[PDB]
C-alpha cells in the first residue's frame, strides 16, 4: 500500500547530466523487478533497446507491458527515488516529452516504446556506461493510430519487395511515415528491414481474419452495393460508382434472417477478442488536468 | 465454566554491544543526529611533495 | 559504566506510540450511565471531525480490504461436506426455478461431468447422475459450445453451513479472500496439481519479473470431450492468449474433422478468463487431499486477490 | 534474536517458535521373600530368653 524504491548508483552523479535528469522529474519509466534495492541497468529501458541494434517495436511493447512502471520522484547525487504504480492507487503525474502532445480531460493514456526519436527520450549516463530510456505516454487515439501504422508498415515492407519504385516511395513513406495532429506533423522512425516478433501479432490477425471472413453476413453487402450506386455519402466517397466485383460474386444468393442471425452472433463473439490483440499497452485514465502546470492526475 | 490456561515463555537473547567488541578499535564512532538528510559528503586532502 | 549502545529505545517507543490508530468506540447499551458517556464521546468526536474552524479538528493524517461476500444455497448432493475450504467454484443458471438450488460446481465435478484423479473424483461422487440432472442440455451444450457462457466463476468459498439437503455457502467475489467469524482470519486457494499447466515454464536478455502474477481459466472442446485448464502466468493479457494458442495448436490440429462447413456455431476452440492475482517470486505449495480415497496432488497459492474476468474467445 | 540486513531482499522477520517435549515415565520393581515362619512369630509374644 506504500511503496518507495531507491536505486543506488555505483559511480558519481557527473552534474553535466543531473540538470537534464532534474527537469525530467515526475515521469514514467519501467523498472526490472520490484525490490527495495535495484540494479542500475535494469532501471531504464536501456536493456531492450541497444544502440547498435535494429529496433523491433512489438518486442519493446512486450517488454514494456511486462515490467512494472514507476514514477520518477527525485534524483540525488547517488540515489534514484521512485514510487511505483500500484494497480489500485491514485497519484499525480507531470510530463514533458520533446515530441510534445497536449492532453484532454478523462482521456485514457497509453504507454508505448519511444518510436519517434532515440535522442529525445533517452539520456546517456556514460559515467556508468548506461543510457536511461524513458517510455512514451500518449493519448489513446494517437497511440492506436501509430501502432496500426507500425503493423501496416511491417506488412507492406514484406510486400513492396521486387515492385516498381513507385511502390517504394509511396506506401512506405506517405501514410506509414508521418502522424498528424492539430496543425502539426511528426515523423516516425522506421525499421530499415522488417522486424521479427512483430508479425507474430500478424499471424494471429490472419487467423482471426480467416475465421471472420468465413462468417461474413450478406445483407450488409447488398445495402452497400446499393448505396454506392444509387446515392452519395461521405463514408462512401471511398468507393466510387464502380464496385469491387468480389462483392458482386459473393452477393449472388438471396437473404434469410435466420442465417444472418447466427453469423452475427459468432461475429460479435469474435469481435470481443480483438481488444486483446489491439491494446498491448497499460492504460491510464485521466481524472483532472491543468495546462498551466502540465500536471494531470492519471489512474 | 471457562478455563484459563498458562503456558510458559523463554528468551534466548544475549547482551551484545558494539563498543565492548574489540573491532571498535578499528573504526572511530561519531553519532550524527540526522543522517538520512545528508545527501553526500567528502573529505579533501591536500598533500605537499 | 555501560556503553548505552548505539540506538535508543525511547525514540522507537515514541514513534510507534504515535503510529497506533485510536481505538474503536464500544457503545454500552445494557447500563444507562455507560451509554450516556459513550454518546457524549460520540458528539465530541463529531465536533472534532467536521469543523474546518480548528486544526486539531483535522484528523485525516495517516485500507478497507475485506472481500465482498455473496451467499449461495446448494443441494447436499451437488457438494461434498468434506471438500476443502477455498477451492474455486463455478456457477450455473437455472431457467425457471432458481430458489430451489443454485447448483454451484467444483472442478472435480466438472471433471466428472465432462467424462488417479478419476478415481478420486469417483470416491467423492460414485453415482453422479444428479450432476447430469443439474445440466439437462450438457450433451446439447457441448455441441452448441455455449457451455462457457453459463459457467460463471464464483471463486473460493469461505464457509458452508451444513444441512440435510440444502447447503449454505459464502463466496469471495471481489477483493482478497478473508473470513468473518474471528478478527478476519485468512484463507488460501487450492487447485489440483495435475490438469494445471505452468505457462511461465512451458517455454523454458533476461526476462523481467513483474510484481503480480495472475491465474487464468480456459475451457476447450477437444475430440476427447471438453476440458478445463487454469494457467499461472504473469506477462500480460495481450500475450497470455497468444502463448496459449501456441500451446493448444497441437490439439487444434485435430479439429478439422469435427468442424461443420455449413453451420459455423461449433468452431470456437475455447475461451479464457482471468480469476485473480497473487504474489510472484514465491511459487506455490504442494499438498494432497486427506479424504478416504485421496491420492491427488494439489497446488495451493497464497495471497489471492479475487478479480474475476469474462470468457474471451480464442482460436 | 535476529540480525538486520541491508540488501535488496525483504527484511528478515523476527522468529519465535514453540518447542514441545514429552515426559518419559520409568517404573522400577524389586522382589523380596519372607518365609511363612518369619512372618508368623511376629504375632507371638516371647517371654523366656
Amino acid at each position: 500500500m506504500d511503496l518507495k524504491v531507491v536505486v543506488s548508483l555505483s559511480s558519481r552523479l557527473y552534474t553535466d547530466e543531473i540538470a537534464k535528469m532534474q527537469q525530467r522529474i515526475g515521469c514514467i519509466l519501467p523498472l526490472a523487478s520490484t525490490h527495495g534495492t535495484q540494479n542500475v541497468q535494469g532501471l531504464g529501458l536501456g536493456q531492450v533497446y541497444s544502440l547498435e541494434t535494429v529496433p523491433d517495436y512489438v518486442s519493446m511493447y512486450n517488454y514494456l507491458s511486462d515490467c512494472t512502471l514507476a514514477v520518477l520522484d527525485e534524483v540525488s547525487v547517488d540515489s534514484l527515488i521512485l514510487t511505483k504504480i500500484v494497480p489500485g492507487q491514485t497519484y499525480a503525474i507531470k510530463n514533458k516529452y520533446q515530441p510534445f502532445f497536449q492532453w484532454h480531460g478523462t482521456g485514457s493514456l497509453s504507454v508505448m516504446p519511444p518510436v519517434f526519436g532515440r535522442e529525445h527520450a533517452t539520456v546517456k549516463l556514460e559515467s556508468n556506461d548506461v543510457d536511461i530510456v524513458f517510455p512514451m505516454v500518449l493519448p489513446t487515439p494517437i497511440a492506436e493510430e501509430v501502432l496500426q501504422k507500425i503493423l501496416l508498415f511491417n506488412v507492406y515492407s514484406r510486400v513492396v519487395m521486387q515492385a516498381p519504385g513507385n511502390a517504394d516511395m509511396l506506401d512506405v513513406h506517405m501514410h506509414l511515415g508521418s502522424v498528424s495532429y492539430l496543425g502539426h506533423h511528426y515523423e516516425l522512425a522506421l525499421p530499415e528491414v522488417p522486424g521479427p516478433l512483430g508479425l507474430a501479432l500478424l499471424d494471429n490477425l490472419s487467423l482471426y481474419f480467416c475465421i471472420m471472413v468465413t462468417l461474413l453476413p450478406r445483407a450488409s453487402m447488398r445495402l452497400v452495393r446499393g448505396l454506392i450506386r444509387h446515392e452519395h455519402h461521405d463514408l462512401l466517397n471511398l468507393f466510387q460508382e464502380m464496385v469491387p466485383d468480389e462483392i458482386a460474386r459473393i452477393d449472388l444468393d438471396d437473404l434469410s434472417v435466420a442465417d444472418d442471425l447466427s453469423r452475427m452472433r459468432v461475429m460479435m463473439t469474435y469481435l470481443q477478442s480483438l481488444a486483446s490483440l489491439f491494446n498491448l499497452g497499460p492504460r491510464l485514465a485521466t481524472a483532472a488536468y491543468s495546462q498551466e502546470t502540465l500536471t494531470a492526475t492519471c489512474w | 465454566k471457562f478455563e484459563v490456561l498458562l503456558g510458559v515463555y523463554t528468551n534466548a537473547i544475549q547482551y551484545v554491544r558494539f563498543l565492548e567488541t574489540a573491532l571498535a578499535v578499528s573504526c572511530v564512532n561519531t553519532e550524527f543526529k540526522d543522517l538520512s538528510r545528508m545527501t553526500d559528503g567528502k573529505i579533501q586532502f591536500r598533500i605537499s611533495v | 559504566m555501560k556503553v548505552q549502545g548505539s540506538v535508543d529505545r525511547r525514540r522507537l517507543q515514541r514513534r510507534i506510540a504515535g503510529l497506533l490508530p485510536p481505538p474503536a468506540r464500544r457503545l454500552n447499551i445494557s447500563r444507562g450511565s455507560e451509554f450516556t458517556r459513550d454518546v457524549r464521546g460520540l458528539v465530541e468526536e463529531h465536533a472534532q471531525a467536521s469543523s474546518l474552524s480548528a486544526a486539531a479538528v483535522w484528523r485525516a493524517g495517516l485500507g478497507w480490504r475485506p472481500p465482498v461476500f455473496g451467499d449461495f444455497l446448494i443441494h447436499a448432493s451437488s457438494f461434498n461436506n468434506a471438500e476443502a475450504t477455498g477451492t474455486p467454484l463455478f456457477q450455473f443458471k437455472q431457467s425457471d426455478p432458481f430458489s430451489g438450488v443454485d447448483a454451484v460446481f467444483t472442478p472435480l465435478s466438472l471433471f466428472i461431468l465432462m467424462n488417479g484423479l478419476t478415481r478420486m473424483a469417483n470416491l467423492l461422487y460414485d453415482s453422479p447422475a444428479t450432476l447430469a440432472d443439474l445440466v439437462p442440455d450438457f450433451g446439447r451444450l457441448v455441441a452448441d459450445r455455449r457451455f462457457h457462457n453459463f459457467i460463471t466463476p464464483v471463486g473460493p468459498l469461505v464457509e458452508n453451513i451444513k444441512s440435510t439437503y440444502l447447503n449454505k455457502i459464502t463466496t469471495v467475489v471481489h477483493g482478497p479472500v478473508v473470513s468473518k467469524a474471528i478478527p478476519r482470519s485468512t484463507v488460501k486457494v487450492t487447485v489440483p496439481q495435475e490438469a494445471f499447466v505452468d505457462l511461465d515454464a512451458w517455454l523454458s536478455g533476461l526476462q523481467p519479473c513483474p510484481a503480480d502474477a495472475r491465474l487464468y481459466v480456459a475451457l476447450t472442446y477437444e475430440e476427447a470431450g471438453p476440458r478445463f485448464t487454469f494457467f499461472q502466468s504473469s506477462r500480460g493479457h495481450c500475450q497470455i492468449m497468444n502463448i496459449l494458442r501456441i500451446y493448444y495448436s497441437p490439439s487444434i490440429m485435430h479439429r478439422y474433422a469435427v468442424v461443420q462447413p455449413l453451420h459455423i456455431e461449433e468452431l470456437t476452440f475455447g475461451a479464457v478468463a482471468c480469476l485473480g492475482t497473487f504474489s510472484a517470486t514465491d511459487g506455490w505449495r504442494r499438498s494432497a487431499f486427506n479424504y478416504r480415497g485421496s491420492s491427488l496432488p494439489v497446488v495451493e497459492i497464497d495471497s489471492f486477490y479475487s478479480n474475476v474476468s469474462d470468457w474471451e474467445v480464442i482460436l | 534474536p535476529t540480525i538486520a540486513h541491508g540488501d535488496g531482499r525483504r527484511p528478515s522477520k523476527q522468529r519465535t517458535f514453540i518447542v514441545v517435549k514429552n515426559c518419559h515415565k520409568h517404573h522400577i520393581s524389586t522382589e523380596m521373600e519372607l518365609s511363612m515362619l518369619d512372618l508368623e512369630i511376629l504375632h507371638s509374644i516371647p517371654e523366656t530368653p
